[PDB]
């Protein structure tokens, strides 16, 4: 059983594999989600169609459950990976609670699955960042944020991946009561942040959508130029 | 154990002033058969310290190869400590314990004699754990037969001398060969005392009358 | 022994009885029946008294500790589901354990009935015990959703009281609990030597 | 079943019957039930066949093994040893009695006791299997101190055709085995060989 | 410089780099000071703070009703280590009904403390130990080392600046052994003083002490416990 | 950087971390032992590091048997482990074979031990050397040493330490072949006065511990009267 | 015992169950749901020892469920009922095995209506019609003398009551209530409960 | 082979407003015989604290050598003594380890608790227990009951006034009822120990009874 | 090349030497121990706007009388938070008491520093946790404050400050700190330290502010509470 200490602190304290895998997340395409006072929208840049590819197959959008869903920015089979292991928690709590899991709690769940593999022997630290959002049963909308490290943290808005920073700073002038004062309008906001760093738009760009009680839903590219077309 | 094969019958034990003296006859018993006619069944455990055994005999070997080993480790030591009576009565106890616990019983009953600091000692150690200290002590057939005349004398004079436990040790072992259908006519005496263990040969129990 | 629980308009009633047995001796009659499991949230015991007394706190342990990592209080069904989880892991091992869980959780008063054999269920009322037979048919004829807090008093010391009176097994005195959306409170603890006074 | 073994000055005599039974059928009737551990040391057995056989096979390898290492002849005293440490062991699951005879340069002739259960005694002479318990007082009352070897070997002789002519579980031939520093010297009492006593016929 | 990276490399001069760094660990580890005499063996240690508002970190730990230690070293070592011996003074007591001897205890840690300095991935115990103790051949006091190494002495000091105790516990040697329980004392703690960096005195907030007798039980003083001791010195 | 591991041959064929092992044991006092007609006799020199250290502290003589002795140099953690090894190997040859374990036999299996430590990265080669006696009279007086490398051999005189040459040059004029236990005593004190260095090392402690007939077969330390005579003789020598 | 019942038709599976929880001669609930929805066109009707019947019931449920969320489909009737024969067959000759009675009713798009029968020996069968309990014996003779492959639903439910009537009449336990519930191709519908 | 024998025994405890009595007979039996007349079952864990064990002696030692290595072990890790209260909750623990091969033994534990008031705690053989008054066990329980109920509890009893229990009364009720228990009981009568827990320490008295 | 379990020239462990350089990254964090309480305050560091404050959690509670905060790698102490809370509710289950301040400490501090890479476990801790600890509750003992750091070692503090600004932070409550200090004026002490370090404004938002009574359990200000005394300070 190989049981090399894969991840140590080095001067200045500092884990140089939880930094590179940092760096494996920025070079990722990028992801955005917004919190809307009655929806959760999650969007993500495509980096090319190919024309060729079967679209099914790639989505960077997943249901962890009925009332939860994530995207994600870094390597692809790593999130593939920690996907699963969330899927299969969010079962468990189902089975022993007899209740839907809540955002806070998956999230705690990815986090700490992170962190473990930051400070086990043998393992690489997951390259990815994650952004979960979902509606407890209270109703009230959330989105959470995960990185490498294991640390995870509640947002109004937040963007992952390559060309993040520009994002974010754009999300937060642009972040509003008025601004998600209705479903449209907080579409809008995520499709006019993700075409600050995507050039095409529209046919470069997915969206998800979740509401209180309707379960996950994918915008059409149909619905998306529409959307585009009104933003211009 | 789950069925011993070969035993020995009752040990007897009592404490004088200034010593112990235990006695146990050359007998194992294969069920009803006076098998094996010149076996010992007390030990010498250590310098200040003997060991009689009940029950089964393989079992009595076992302990004895153990113990006899646990005491040449720690004089291999030569620290200046040793094992008093206390402690490897204490030591059986657990041993015997942890056997019945785990359901694989050592099927024996020991009497631990010894003689430490000007005080003497006299346990006992049933295969299940059970544990004491009392001026006699008589296993087997012993606490029947034995017991009740020990005791009596004990009430009447709390303190003996060697003569008179030796004396009393060969009229039980007489009352035993008389009423015990297990028991032999050939026994020994070990006497432990300020000058250490000695063990004395082939006794007989030469008073026995039998005026029919 | 009888342990008796029920779901009415204010809440649900907790009653028991406070005598233990072995055999055919009268080990005690002071035995707490019902445990504080949290300020909101109550625990019945029947069937053996190391069995019950141990795995309820342990499940009291649990349920703490849900509380600490999660920021909220266990549900009903969630403790009830721990407790019906932990001892079934030793089905047909030789427990007998039978318990009822009564708290008031944010989908409102609930009320579980979880046993060593490996059941769990949730109703309106319940009883478990020796004597359960004799109150469930005092508790049946009297129950209603709609009544008052004084009658749900009476109603739940008539019928240990009753049970007492038939079962060898059950006897002492009758300890009333009561829980709210506020949490529980010890109602009162009635000697059954005093009741047969009062109702006779 | 009935083994014996004697000792002598300067050496051992072992013996046996010849039959082995399953329930009222002979279905070895020349069986030997003397196995050689060692050169000079022998064992008999008497009880279970498979047990003895996988036991002697076990004692024969750890004492060959023991003695290439140690680069001197075995003592019998190790070799009743190890038979005592397995069927000890194993006293549940073993149905198997035990004699262990055999010269050795250090103590002369020995003979050792392994009855079930795993004590080992060391014994002037020693008997053992089912027919053992016919021939008990006979060994008693016809035992001497500084018999000789063709003494030891009458008696033993002597002593297993009582045991054979009583026991069911016994019969067969006799097979003798005398040890000593010159060697091992085995023989087959068969047929008129073996002694006779009249039957008393009213 | 590449023959002190691990335990298992020797080097040319036939030392091992490792464990010499895990003696010095204890080197920059506070003073602390025992010795015994022919009833009586007392433990005293110096006890320094973090901080001016951090308690003083403790020194002497209980092992038994009749073993105590004094730690030099990296705690988290001294509690594992004091964790070891407790068990191993418990187990004799359980099995023997006895006190465990202080010898017997000892040898029982240098065997522990050994295996690490032989594998690889492994790494000495950098914590030094003073254990004090009584027995049935009398008092005792023993030294332990990161390396898997004890010696029986009669009057030890280890610690920063040491070797000043050390020189004073040499030179009155000799009348350790006829000396009372309060004269005993006083030697201890005037050895420890010689220890101090000169502008600095003994006080009840830095000053442990621990006394094991013929007819006592160890015991540990600490804070307003430790004033009638210093008072006289 | 062929060196750093026992489980690399050096270009030439040699294991270094070996050779360094041995190297440490060079460090270390003499301790010399002799065997005689009678038994078997050891000798150490102990330099007392520090007046504060009580008499026996740190003995380097060990009985890993009732009937066998056992000297060591070197470092001295690594020789208490292999101690408590031949006491293991010892006590259980008793228990399966139901004899005193042959000194011949418990050399090998403990040298055997010690040559399982020079082949794998995972573990290093003890840093000690270390001689086993003992006196049986089926078998006679015996001695053995055991180095680093796993290696053991009978001696008739051996030496070990730091000024081992010295010590087996004085060793070769005894005659031990025909001489008895008391007598060697006094000759195995006399050397080890002889080779110790008064100028380098400060003071140093006798240690002496003898097996043989008298005895009767049992490892001990020499009695304080003899010691004392045996220390006489050698001040006396050394006019 | 408990009382399990199920009808097949032409395009769609009624199924029905005693509502009954008892406890030594008391019932201690009597709206007991013994049916479990394994997805949005399978359930599960397990009954038999208690404990047993949750926890397998429970565990089944969260694996289906537990697929449709990695795969994006749910999965068929007869996939669901091979699975669940697999575990519990797999668990047959274990330490802790599962003493329950299965009926799983199901609609696939393609093949359509499928009822499925299994004992607690894991053994598999696949009938237009089948029960299970004490009341089997006197209800499946019913079933066999008015059953049809062509059965319209509200003939289906008719056939259902005569059986309840017949165990009203005839059995000896005391079951009042009985759940029905009915599958097709728009998912499960609950019906009315059949009381007495 | 039955890894369990019954030895006898009785043991009583009574809380008081400022003192706790545990006593116990000193018989240890076997079948229909004796083994020793001088085996209290009294056992003191502090020194505000005293456990009273029967049943069978095997596990009866055991325990308590259980229960005294883990006082030990809390005051090294805690840095101070235990409680009544923690003893009793530890106790009830360490018995449901083995419940499914149980201590054959009856405890009671009588002390001090952390107000200076009396405390009795009763247990079962698998960790069952609960704070008490007054309570018995052992052989004899079902005979000592009955009065301490009457005379403590005053149950049955009209018009009497409630008087706080004093030390001379509970010491002359332990006394009484274990000699009228001597008097029906096989099991018990050899010798009467006492242990008074108070503020200043545990006392320890012995009194005897009717040999036979 | 250079093994987590080695040794530095001078005796100190390089592993603990990097986790404890990881400290001074971490946000400042104050506790303050009061004859009428503990308090503990830690300042929040919001990174961007748009984060929520009320998801980052530097005080955490471990029992009804324990309250801890937290410095440096904060999804380290997830783990250590987590024993801790285990172990307090086991010690009530078995000894139906509350576990000590102390104990709580040296529990989780034997926690820490058990990392290894050979013969250690399937999968244990590669390296130390980057955290510094502040235990804060009320015992027998009444009020406690403990400080555990990476290397396992831990101490009861009257006052302490650790974080970015720990130099400086402690510097000024050298000057301020005295035993008779109330509950009040600790918690006005300890917001003048923080709003002095910290580089952002001080405000209600970006803090966080617990206390445990020998009365009240372990609670967390709320943000009118909050309010109240920033005005004040
Ligand atoms: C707290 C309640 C459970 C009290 C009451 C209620 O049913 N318990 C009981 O009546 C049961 C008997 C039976 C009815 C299950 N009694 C008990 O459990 C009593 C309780 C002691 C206070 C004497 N103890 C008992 O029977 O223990 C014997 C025993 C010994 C070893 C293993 C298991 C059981
Ligand atoms: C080979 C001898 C040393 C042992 C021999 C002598 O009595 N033992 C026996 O004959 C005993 C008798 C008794 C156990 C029924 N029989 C046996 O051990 C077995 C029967 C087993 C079911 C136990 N008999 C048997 O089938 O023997 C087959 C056999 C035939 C020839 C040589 C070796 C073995």
């Amino acid at each position: 059983s190989y049981d090399r200490a894969i991840t140590v602190f080095s001067p200045d304290g500092h884990l140089f594999q939880v930094e590179y895998a940092q760096e494996a997340v920025k070079k990722g395409s990028t992801a955005v989600g917004v919190r809307g006072r009655d929806i959760v929208v999650l969007g993500v840049e495509k980096k090319s169609v190919a024309k060729l590819q079967d679209e099914r197959t790639v989505r960077k959008i997943c249901a962890l459950d009925d009332n939860v869903c994530m995207a994600f920015a870094g390597l692809t089979a790593d999130a593939r990976i920690v996907i699963n292991r969330a899927r299969v928690e969010c079962q468990s709590h189902r089975l022993t609670v007899e209740d839907p899991v809540t955002v806070e709690y998956i999230t705690r769940y990815i986090a700490s699955l992170k962190q473990r593999y930051t400070q086990s022997n043998g393992r690489r630290p997951f390259g990815i960042s994650a952004l979960i959002v979902g509606f407890d049963f209270d109703g009230t909308p959330r989105l959470y944020q995960t990185d490498p490290s294991g640390t995870y943290h509640a947002w109004k808005a937040n963007a992952i991946g390559r060309g993040a920073k520009s994002v974010r700073e754009f999300l937060e002038k642009n972040y509003t009561d008025e601004a998600i004062e209705t479903d449209d309008l907080t579409i809008k906001l995520v499709i006019k942040a993700l075409l600050e760093v995507v050039q095409s738009g529209g046919k470069n760009i997915e969206l998800a959508v979740m509401r209180r009680d309707q379960s996950l839903k994918i915008l059409n590219p149909e619905e998306i130029e529409k959307y585009v077309a009104e933003i211009e | 154990t789950q069925n011993p094969m070969v035993t020995g019958t009752s040990v007897l034990g009592v404490k004088f002033e200034g010593g112990v003296v235990i006695a146990a006859d050359m007998l194992g018993s294969y069920g009803s058969l006076a098998r094996f006619r010149n076996i010992s069944r007390i030990m010498r455990v250590n310098n200040s310290t003997m060991l009689g055994a009940s029950g089964d005999y393989a079992d009595f070997q076992y302990l004895k190869q153990v113990l006899g080993q646990m005491v040449i480790d720690e004089e291999l030591l030569g620290d200046g400590h040793s094992y008093s009576p206390r402690a490897i009565h204490s030591w059986l106890t657990r041993a015997m314990y942890s056997r019945r616990s785990k359901m694989n019983p050592l099927w024996n009953t020991m009497v631990i004699g010894g003689y430490a600091d000007g005080e003497s000692f006299l346990g006992y150690v049933d295969m299940l754990g059970v544990a004491y200290e009392a001026p006699s002590l008589a296993t087997g057939y012993g606490a029947y037969l034995a017991q009740p005349l020990l005791r009596e004398v004990l009430e009447k004079q709390p303190v003996l001398s060697q003569t008179e436990a030796r004396d009393l040790v060969e009229r039980c072992m007489r009352v035993l060969y008389y009423r015990d259908a297990r028991s032999y006519n050939r026994f020994q005496i070990a006497t432990v005392t300020e000058k250490g263990v000695e063990i004395e040969g082939p006794l007989s129990t030469e008073t026995n009358w039998d005026i029919a | 022994t009888t342990t008796l629980a029920f779901k009415f308009r204010h809440g649900v009633i907790v009653a028991a009885d406070s005598r233990a047995t072995a055999g055919a001796y009268i080990a005690s009659q002071t035995v707490k029946k019902v445990i504080e499991i949290n300020p909101y949230l109550l625990g019945t015991m029947a069937g053996g008294a190391a069995d019950c007394s141990f795995w309820e706190r342990l499940l009291a342990r649990q349920c703490r500790i849900y509380e600490l990592r999660n920021k909220e209080r266990i549900s009903v069904a969630a403790a009830s589901k721990l407790l019906a989880n932990m001892v079934y892991q030793y089905k047909g091992m030789g427990l007998s354990m039978g318990t009822m869980i009564c708290g008031w959780d944010k989908r409102g008063p609930g009320l579980y009935y979880v046993d060593s054999e490996g059941n769990r269920i949730s109703g309106a009322t319940f009883s478990v015990g020796s004597g359960s037979v004799y109150a469930y048919g005092v508790m049946d004829r009297g129950y209603s959703y709609d009544l008052e807090v004084e009658q749900a008093y009476d109603l739940a010391r008539r019928a240990i009281y009753q049970a007492t009176y038939r079962d060898a097994y059950s006897g002492g005195a009758v300890n009333l609990y009561h829980v709210r959306e506020d949490g529980w409170i010890r109602v009162s603890s009635d000697n059954v030597a005093d009741l047969h006074e009062k109702y006779s | 079943t009935t083994i014996m073994a004697v000792q002598f000055d300067g050496g051992v005599v072992l013996g046996a019957d010849s039959r082995t039974t399953t329930g009222s059928y002979i279905a070895n009737r020349v069986t030997d039930k003397l196995t050689p551990i060692h050169d000079r040391i022998f064992c008999c057995r008497s009880g279970s066949a498979a047990d003895t056989q996988a036991v002697a096979d076990a004692v024969t390898y750890q004492l060959g093994f023991h003695s290439i290492e140690l680069n001197e002849p075995p003592l019998v005293h190790t070799a009743a040893s190890l038979f005592k440490e397995m069927c000890y062991r194993y006293r549940e699951d073993l149905m198997a009695g035990i004699i262990i005879a055999g010269w050795d340069p250090q103590e002369g002739g020995q003979v050792y006791s392994v009855p079930m259960g795993g004590m080992m005694v060391r014994q002037s002479f020693a008997i053992g299997g089912s027919g053992s318990s016919y021939i008990y007082g006979y060994v008693d009352a016809t035992y001497r101190e500084g018999m000789t070897k063709e003494e030891c070997l009458q008696f033993t002789a002597n002593a297993l055709a009582l045991a054979m002519e009583r026991d069911g579980s016994s019969g067969g031939v006799i097979r003798l085995a005398a040890i000593a520093e010159s060697g091992v010297e085995r023989q087959v009492l068969l047929g008129d060989q073996i002694p006779k006593f009249a039957v008393a016929t009213l | 410089n590449q023959y002190d990276n691990d335990v298992t490399v020797w080097s040319p001069q036939g030392r091992i780099h490792q464990i010499e760094y895990a003696m010095e660990a204890v080197k920059q580890g506070s003073a602390t000071v025992g010795l015994k005499s022919k009833t009586h063996a007392v433990l005293v240690a110096l006890k320094r703070a973090q901080s001016e508002l951090a308690a003083h970190q403790k020194k002497i730990l209980h092992v038994d009703n009749h073993i105590g230690i004094s730690i030099a070293g990296l705690t988290a070592d001294a509690r594992l280590l004091c964790n070891f011996m407790r068990q191993e003074c418990l187990d004799s007591r359980f099995v023997f009904d006895r006190p465990l001897p202080v010898s017997r205890l000892v040898s029982l840690i240098g065997s522990k403390t050994q295996i690490p300095t032989q594998r690889y991935g492994r790494r000495p115990y950098g914590v030094g130990l003073l254990i004090a103790g009584y027995d049935d051949m009398g008092p005792h006091i023993f030294q332990t080392c990161p390396s898997a190494n004890y010696f029986d002495c009669r009057a030890m000091s280890i610690g920063a600046r040491s070797q000043s105790a050390r020189t004073y516990l040499e030179r009155h040697m000799s009348e350790f052994m006829e000396c009372n329980l309060n004269e005993l004392v006083k030697h201890g703690l005037r050895a420890l003083r010689e220890t101090l960096p000169a502008e600095q005195d003994l006080t009840t907030k830095n000053v442990s002490i621990g006394i094991v007798g013929k007819d006592l039980e160890f015991t540990i003083y600490d804070d307003d416990d430790v004033s009638p001791f210093l008072e006289g010195l | 950087g062929y060196d750093l591991s026992a489980s690399t041959f050096s270009p030439d064929g040699r294991v270094f971390q070996v050779e360094y092992a041995m190297k440490a044991v060079e460090n270390s006092s003499t301790a010399i032992g002799i065997r005689c007609k009678d038994g078997v006799v050891f000798g150490v020199e102990k330099l007392v590091l520090s007046k504060l250290y009580e008499e026996g502290s740190n003995k380097r003589l060990f009985n890993v048997d009732r009937h066998v002795g056992m000297a060591v140099a070197g470092l001295l953690a690594d020789a208490r482990s292999l101690a408590d090894i031949a006491r293991e190997e010892a006590s259980n040859f008793r228990s399966n074979f139901g004899y005193n374990i042959p000194l011949k036999h418990l050399a090998d299996r403990v040298a055997m031990y010690v040559h399982a430590y020079t082949l794998y990265s995972a573990v290093r080669p003890f840093g000690c050397s270390f001689m086993l006696g003992s006196y049986s009279v089926n078998d006679g007086a015996q001695l053995y040493m055991i180095d680093p490398s796993g290696v053991s051999y009978g001696y008739w005189g051996c030496a070990i330490g730091k000024a081992r040459q010295a010590a087996k040059t004085e060793i070769e004029k005894l005659q031990m072949k025909e001489m008895t236990c008391r007598d060697i005593v006094k000759e195995v004190a006399k050397i080890i006065y002889i080779v110790h260095d008064e100028v380098k090392d400060k003071a140093f402690e006798l240690e002496l511990s003898w097996v043989g007939e008298l005895t009767n077969g049992r490892h001990e330390i020499v009695p304080k009267d003899i010691r004392e005579e045996a220390e006489k003789y050698a001040k006396e020598s050394l006019k | 015992m408990e009382y399990l019942i199920g009808i097949q038709g032409p395009d769609y599976v009624l199924v029905a169950s005693d509502r009954v929880a008892a406890s030594n001669i008391v019932q201690m609930k009597d709206d007991h749901d013994k049916m479990f929805k394994m997805s949005e066109k399978i359930l599960l009707l397990c009954v038999g020892e208690a404990g047993d019947t949750v926890q397998f019931a429970e565990y089944i449920q969260k694996n289906v469920q537990l697929y449709k969320m990695r795969n994006g489909y749910e999965l068929s009737p007869t996939a669901a009922a091979n699975f669940t024969r697999r575990n519990l067959a797999d668990c047959l000759r274990s330490r802790t095995p599962y003493h329950v009675n299965l009926l799983l009713a199901g609609y696939d798009e393609h093949e359509g209506p499928a009822l499925y029968y299994m004992d607690y020996l894991a053994a598999l069968a696949k009938a237009p019609f089948a029960a299970h309990g004490y009341g089997a014996f006197l209800t499946l003779s019913i079933l066999d003398r008015y059953y049809t492959p062509t059965i319209s639903r509200e003939r289906a439910v008719e056939l259902l009551r005569k059986c309840l009537e017949e165990l009203q009449k005839r059995f000896i336990l005391n079951l009042p209530t009985f759940s029905v519930r009915i599958i097709d191709k728009n998912g499960i519908h609950d019906l009315d409960n059949i009381s007495f | 082979f039955s890894p369990y024998v019954f030895n006898g025994g009785t043991i009583l405890a009574i809380a008081g407003e400022d003192f706790a009595i545990v006593a116990s007979d000193t018989r240890l039996s076997e079948g229909f015989s004796i083994h020793t007349r001088d085996s209290p079952k009294c056992y003191k864990l502090t020194d505000k604290t005293v456990i009273g064990c029967s049943g069978f002696h095997g596990d009866c030692l055991t325990l308590t050598k259980i229960i005294e290595a883990r006082l030990k072990m809390y005051k090294h890790s805690n840095n101070k003594a235990m409680t009544t209260g923690a003893i009793a909750a530890m106790l009830s623990t360490i018995l449901y380890s083995r419940r499914f091969f149980p201590y054959y033994v009856y405890n009671i534990i009588g002390g001090l608790d952390e107000e200076g008031k009396g405390a009795v705690y009763s247990f079962d053989p698998v960790g069952s227990y609960q704070r008490d008054s007054f309570k018995a066990g052992g052989s004899a329980s079902a005979m000592l009951q009955p009065l301490l109920d009457n005379q403590v509890g005053f149950k049955n009893m009209q018009n009497v006034e409630h008087v706080p229990l004093s030390l001379d009364r509970a010491m002359r009720l332990v006394k009484d009822v274990f000699i009228s228990a001597a008097e029906r009981d096989v099991y018990t009568g050899d010798a009467l120990r006492i242990c008074i827990v108070t503020k200043e320490g545990i006392r320890e008295e012995t009194v005897s009874l009717r040999k036979d | 090349y250079r093994g987590v379990n080695t040794f530095s020239p001078e005796g100190r462990l390089f592993q603990v030497e990097y986790a404890i350089e990881a400290i001074k990254l971490g946000s400042t964090a104050i506790g303050i121990q009061t004859s009428e309480g503990v308090c503990l305050a830690v300042e929040k560091r919001i990174t961007s706007p748009l984060m929520e404050p009320s998801s980052i959690e530097k005080i955490v509670e471990i029992d009804a009388h324990i309250g801890c905060a937290m410095s440096g790698l904060i999804a380290d102490a997830k783990t250590l938070i987590d024993k801790a809370r285990v172990e307090t509710q086991n010690h009530w289950f078995t000894y139906n008491e509350t576990m000590t301040v102390e104990s709580v400490t040296q529990a989780v501090s034997n926690l820490a520093l058990q990392f290894g890479e050979e013969d250690a476990d399937p999968g244990a801790m590669s390296r130390p946790f980057g955290v510094a600890l502040l235990f804060g509750g009320v015992d027998e003992k009444g009020p406690q404050l403990f400080h555990m750091d990476p290397s396992g070692t831990f101490v009861q503090c009257d006052a302490r400050a650790i974080g970015s600004a720990s130099e400086g932070a402690q510097s000024s409550l050298q000057e301020v700190y005295h035993k008779s200090m109330t509950l009040k004026e600790a918690i006005k002490s300890s917001l003048i330290i923080l709003k002095q370090v910290m580089e952002e404004k001080l405000n209600a938002t970006n803090i966080e502010l617990a206390t445990v009574q020998p009365g009240q359990n372990f609670h967390m200000f709320t943000k009118e509470e909050l309010e109240e005394v920033i005005k004040d300070i």
